[PDB]
């Protein structure tokens, strides 16, 4: 009854972290804790002890009211849980680094894509500039005649030239951009697929790591931690 | 030999090295470059088409540019086609991508956050210039207006429109009674929640007296007078007001009779202000009630007032003027729907896997109300690692009446066991209608903390961010929009769901959810209850409490206290269960505010709770206690279903009701504002109290532009002035503050710590880069009052650019809220929790205490000569220096009474170890801690531990010098208050739960989950009785110190 396997709040939650699975005195004696539910001669149907009860139910409680009993060297399983700490410490580094880089590569992402956005806005606001320029400059090419003829339409011609050719700049500029886009989010992908690889094998670590604490405590341990 | 020769091939030397400074990256004046160069050429595209490039000053005014601009296009063609210049406006692509007019031509180039640095000219279109400033509300919110204009979703476009509601009877309030209401707005009274005072308050007064000062004004308004009035703590401003008349205005040519007339002509023109800062005392209360008096009380200061001509306040105070902007039976019941719950799955697209690493993928799903209504399920793991899509509609044992208004679908993709992505739907839409169709929901990647595969406190919606894993799917779709019931409906199917009860009979087994005991239950009963109700919210009930609580539950109406646990007791898979919850709900006796604060949690996610929860607030939340837990009222939003609630219109009216709770209302929201999981709602929210809150939004567009000029200023500091010498940086600081355009922005404005002090005119001498290799700026300030002199000449704050200020500004709340507990329950403790302020992504506000200096200092300056050693004794020693007479016995009696608060505070919380650096200890004594780090003992997960352990040096001072200081009573003493302290949160222990427990919306890593928040239980010991608590304490804190704390 008092080994029997199986037999406060805070570690309990811990322990049953991660459907089915199961294990003051003022209040009432012992608690059932199963996950899918805390449950409280040992209700109305009261007929001998505690082993008792918890036999008869792993073969259901819908019938009670309206669906896994988990639960030696010691001073090198004690190294190992040195080991492991130190390789589950270096994990979560590793875990920590790159969900930093994949955020700020969600920004610097996030950012290029204003920024071309904004080109893409730039650039119609100079090619409606020189949509502009063709109405007026072409009205004060007739309506001249003869007058300054080529030390006018020269100058109106040679800001033309600047202008289409800065809008050259600009395109780009904006292509420059959307190739490291590409790289970029290439490099994203790539954040993402590292941290699901790390991931299943950072809570193995970790389980190990804590079974290798259970099986021990069946003060010292700060040193190893 | 050392290591065995074991190389390290991998190793190679060619953020660890100078390791601090983590946040990241935003940029500045001009894209791709954080502070535009000194001299710069902008392209100006003109309405005649003509490109003229010219060279301006990175500091130029737009006046300045357009003036010259049209100077030198002269020289260039078609001049004859341009207006005189007046009749033009200046327009560019900004780094948010939009095309924005500039109308405010005293604005500079640098200033205008410009893309390309170019200018187009144009004329005004859209001639209600006027209405285009909303680029003031675009710049205090950080995105342009316009960008929620093209923005398709009703509930969105619906939250804009009919929020108005709110704004408007705001601001009808306001211009109530003005000016003076207006005043009141402006200038709230800065007042404690009650008039009664401690006794260690009142003991200072002899029998309720306070000398007092009132300062008044003489021409030509350069000379002042003192009158020095002695009068009541309870008598109100009016009563001061026509004391200090009385005394200006006593003469040897004036009567008594000839006074008193003079007294009344004058007592009414006149109001109180603090003299050092923009505080009044507009209204009757008692002088003690007002903060300002009862610090100047606890620090033995003489409050110094002025009186001031309402005149001359009414004149500085504008109007408000606010507007109306540009944006202004049926199909079917749930309860018809006889059908289960089914959801289709159809395909994941983005999933980023390595087909090396990984077997096997599926999609667990569930549905939820915070906890779920049904036995979770998957589906089975097809298509796996590569290019995965299921085709199965999943099977959920639910009937469809049956679902709470709240439900939530939440999912994830998983790997084997182990969560990829994540996303949760609301099953209803915010116009009470059933999801049905197809929805592209894209996801979340899990957070630290969480290794659980599926996430159901986490945000209900899509991610914004296309390029993540958007997992499509399908609901069942029933030939009509399926809506939830009325309230009337839900009132009549309980109404009936009772009745029925009453006639079921005699042996009901599984009494559990019915009485039996009828009109007279048992008295061993009604005592069980009421020890349920003092539990806290993390001692989980039983099915045997739930039930038990569920039949009794009209008998809870005794104990509304008992509400949370009650709520959590309902089955919400069973509407005949909830449909009478509501009916409770609907009349259930309103609580106290720190119980109700409970059920805005996430796990009372019902509208009917959060409502009854908002109505409590309503009654009993005072525009005082609001302040004091708005950051939690802040968070707490996230957790709402939808835009639109009770919750937000309860807070938006408070902030457009209160100027002071507006401020912070402001910039609580504006910090989150680059998180994603909430920058829609914050944003919306941001805007309607931006359009409705007055001149407000020009005093926070100052202190807006201020910041961003320090951001800028600090990010180049962190990047390309990184490898300088201080001198280099500091060299390279100063040139840049004192250009015009920082100039502008840097010195007239308000101090968001406190916008009740300016900040006018830097000292630039005094304004310098910390040692701190997060390069933080400590800043200084002219106090422009006109007496400055009688509170600070000098105001100074500290700005940290790379640092996460919240968990320390929680931290110092959660002092404040225990010092509060403890003094307003007679006993003394004095803590200092300063000012702090995250205004930002990692970007903060720190209040400087002036005359504090870390135990290291203290050290170093007491420098036993030659580098021997340090003397325990030299704190001792430097406090004697300070303190000499019976003011030394006064600063023990200080550094005693904080130590001991901070040492139980800091316990309790479990915040970072404590050490020389990071311990501060003030001239008249009083210590108090800062850099708090990880609150609730986040280092574990790689204990209870006591963080202040009292070493030599404290205990020394504790007794006065007396050697073996473990036995003096001077100890005696100070263990004594130590266990009073310890207690007195243990009785509030449920509202430090609470606090923490609304804290976990924001993305603290410290706060991801209640197991988390569950550490404050063991440390203070709540599953125990007091007296084994008190002994569990003395227990923690004589291991940590090796002798003392025993036999009480
Ligand atoms: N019982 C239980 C339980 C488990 C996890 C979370 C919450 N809120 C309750």
């Amino acid at each position: 009854l008092q080994d029997a396997e199986w037999y406060s709040r805070e570690e309990v939650n811990e322990k049953l972290r991660d459907d089915g699975t199961f294990l003051t005195k003022m209040h009432g004696d012992y608690t059932l804790t199963l996950r899918k539910k805390l449950i409280k001669k040992y209700s109305d149907p009261l007929t001998s002890s505690v082993v008792e009860l918890i036999n008869h139910y792993r073969n259901s409680l819908a019938q009670y009211n309206p669906v896994y009993p988990v639960s030696d060297n010691i001073e090198a399983v004690g190294k190992k849980l040195h080991e492991y700490n130190t390789q589950f410490q270096e994990k979560s580094r590793e875990y920590d680094r790159l969900y930093e880089e994949y955020t700020r590569t969600s920004q610097e992402i996030q950012m290029k894509r204003t920024a071309i956005e904004a080109f893409n806005e730039t650039i119609k606001i100079f090619e409606e500039q020189c949509q502009t320029q063709e109405r007026y400059s072409k009205e004060y090419i007739e309506k001249f005649k003869r007058e300054g003829n080529e030390k006018e339409i020269q100058r109106i011609m040679h800001n033309y030239d600047k202008l289409k050719s800065r809008i050259s700049e600009i395109i780009d500029s904006r292509r420059r951009l959307e190739e490291d886009l590409k790289k970029q989010a290439a490099e994203y992908r790539e954040i993402d697929k590292r941290m699901n690889s790390i991931k299943p094998d950072l809570i193995q670590l970790r389980k190990t790591r804590d079974q290798y604490l259970m099986w021990l405590t069946q003060k010292k341990l700060n040193e190893w931690l | 030999s050392y290591y065995h020769h074991h190389h390290h091939h991998d190793y190679d030397i060619p953020q660890g090295a100078m390791g601090s400074m983590p946040p990241r990256p935003s940029s500045g004046e001009l894209w791709g470059i954080h502070l535009m160069p000194p001299r710069i050429l902008v392209e100006c595209l003109l309405p005649n088409g003509m490109i003229v490039t010219l060279e301006c000053l990175r500091e130029a005014t737009l006046i300045t540019i357009k003036h010259e601009l049209f100077k030198e296009a002269r020289k260039y063609p078609l001049h004859q086609l341009l207006q005189d210049e007046s009749s033009y406006i200046f327009v560019s692509v900004t780094q948010e991508a939009e095309r924005e007019e500039f109308f405010d031509e005293t604005r500079r180039l640098c200033d205008l956050r410009l893309f390309q640095p170019f200018l187009k000219v144009i004329e005004p279109v859209g001639n209600r210039e006027e209405k285009i400033l909303n680029r003031e509300i675009g710049f205090a919110i950080g995105m342009p207006v316009c960008e929620f204009d093209m923005v398709k979703d009703p509930e969105v476009q619906d939250f804009r429109r009919n929020i108005l509601n709110v704004c408007k009877e705001a601001v009808d309030l306001r211009d109530l009674n003005s000016p003076h209401s207006r005043a009141m707005y402006v200038y709230p009274p800065n007042v404690e929640s009650s008039p009664e005072l401690p006794k260690h308050i009142y003991n200072k007064l002899d029998k309720g007296q306070i000398i007092v000062v009132i300062w008044v004004i003489v021409s030509p308004n350069n000379d002042k007078q003192k009158y020095t009035l002695k009068i009541n703590h309870d008598c109100v401003p009016e009563q001061v007001i026509a004391e200090a008349i009385r005394k200006k205005t006593r003469s040897m040519l004036l009567s008594s009779e000839q006074l008193k007339l003079c007294v009344l002509e004058y007592q009414g023109k006149y109001i109180l202000k603090v003299c050092g800062c923009d505080e009044y005392f507009l209204e009757k209360y008692p002088l003690s009630q007002y903060k300002y008096i009862r610090s100047c009380i606890m620090l033995g200061r003489m409050p110094n007032l002025m009186l001031m001509a309402k005149e001359s306040l009414y004149s500085q105070l504008p109007m408000d003027c606010f507007t109306m902007p540009s944006y202004s039976t049926s199909t079917k019941s749930l309860w018809v729907i006889n059908s289960a719950l089914r959801i289709k799955i159809l395909c994941a697209t983005y999933v980023n896997v390595n087909i090396r690493d990984i077997d096997k993928i599926y999609v667990r799903t569930g549905i939820y109300h915070g906890g779920e209504p049904l036995c979770d399920n998957v589906n089975t793991q097809r298509v796996p690692c590569s290019n995965p899509r299921w085709n199965e509609w999943l099977n959920y044992d639910i009937y469809i009446p049956d679902l709470p208004r709240a439900a939530r679908l939440c999912l994830s993709i998983c790997s084997v066991h182990c969560p990829l992505a994540w996303g949760n739907i609301n099953l209803f839409d915010y116009t009470d209608t059933l999801v049905s169709g197809k929805m592209a929901l894209n996801l979340w990647p899990v957070p630290h903390g969480l290794e659980d595969l599926l996430n159901p406190i986490g945000v209900t919606g899509s991610n914004p961010n296309k390029e993540t894993p958007c997992l499509e799917l399908e609901f069942d779709w029933f030939s009509s929009v399926v809506k939830f019931p009325d309230m009337s409906v839900i009132e009549e199917h309980a109404n009936w769901s009772v009745s029925r009860e009453a006639g079921f009979s005699y042996s009901h087994a599984g009494l559990s959810n019915r009485l039996a005991r009828d009109n007279e239950l048992r008295e061993n009963d009604k005592e069980q209850l009421k020890a349920i109700s003092t539990r806290d919210p993390l001692s989980e009930i039983t099915e045997q409490e739930k039930d038990f609580l569920w039949s009794h539950r009209h008998y809870c109406v005794t104990i509304p206290e008992i509400l949370p646990k009650l709520l959590l007791s309902v089955k919400w898979n069973s509407r005949d269960e909830v449909a009478q919850m509501y009916c409770l709900v609907k009349d259930w006796p309103p609580i106290k505010p720190e119980q109700a604060m409970e059920l805005l949690d996430c796990n009372y996610p019902d509208p009917m709770v959060r409502g009854f929860a908002v109505r409590c607030l309503e009654k009993y939340l005072t525009d005082d206690k609001l302040s004091q837990y708005l950051i939690q009222l802040v968070q707490v939003l996230k957790y709402e279903q939808y835009l639109d609630n009770l919750l937000v219109r309860f807070l938006l009216k408070k902030a457009l009701t209160n100027q002071r709770i507006g401020h912070f209302f402001f910039w609580h929201l504006k910090s989150e504002m680059h998180n994603k999981t909430v920058s829609q709602r914050f944003g919306l929210l941001l805007e309607s109290y931006c359009r409705a809150c007055g001149m407000y939004l020009k005093h926070l567009n100052r202190q807006v532009e201020a910041m961003e000029k320090l951001i800028n200023l600090t990010d180049i500091l962190k990047q390309e002035k990184k490898d300088e010498t201080q001198k280099v940086q500091m060299k390279f600081l100063v040139e840049q503050m004192r250009r015009p355009d920082f100039m502008d922005a840097l010195q007239g404005f308000l101090s968001p710590l406190n916008p009740a002090h300016q900040l006018g005119n830097l000292r630039l001498e005094e304004c310098r880069i910390m040692s701190s290799a997060k390069r933080p700026l400590w800043l200084n300030w002219e106090n422009p009052d006109i007496m400055s002199e009688l509170l600070f000449q000098n105001n100074e704050i500290i700005f940290k650019n790379g640092d996460d200020l919240r968990q320390d500004m929680l931290t110092l709340q959660i002092i404040r809220i225990m010092e509060n507990i403890w003094q307003n329950q007679g006993l003394d403790l004095r803590m200092l929790p300063y000012g702090c302020l995250s205004i930002g992504d990692c970007v903060g506000l720190i209040e400087v205490v002036r005359n504090s200096h870390t135990i290291m200092q203290i050290q170093c300056k007491g420098g036993l000569k030659g580098a021997l050693q340090f003397n325990s004794h030299t704190l001792h020693q430097w406090l004697k220096d300070k303190n000499k007479g019976e003011i030394y016995d006064a600063a023990i009696d200080l550094f005693t009474r904080s130590c001991a608060g901070y040492c139980v505070a800091t316990f309790i919380l479990g915040i970072g170890d404590r050490h020389n650096s990071n311990i501060m200890v003030k001239d008249d004594g009083q210590l108090f801690h800062i850099d708090f780090g990880h609150f609730l003992d986040h280092k574990k997960k790689k204990r209870e531990r006591v963080p202040f352990v009292l070493t030599q040096d404290f205990l020394i001072v504790i007794s006065k010098g007396a050697q073996e200081c473990t036995k003096t009573r001077e100890f005696e003493r100070f263990q004594e208050m130590c266990y009073k302290a310890y207690l007195a949160i243990r009785q509030h222990a449920n509202l430090f739960i609470n606090l923490f427990s609304m804290m976990l919306g924001s993305g603290m890593p410290e706060l991801q989950s209640f197991d988390d928040i569950a550490y404050i239980r063991k440390t203070l010991a709540l599953d125990k009785t007091e007296q084994e608590a008190l002994e569990y304490f003395m227990k923690q804190m004589n291991d940590a110190h090796h002798g003392g704390w025993t036999t009480k």
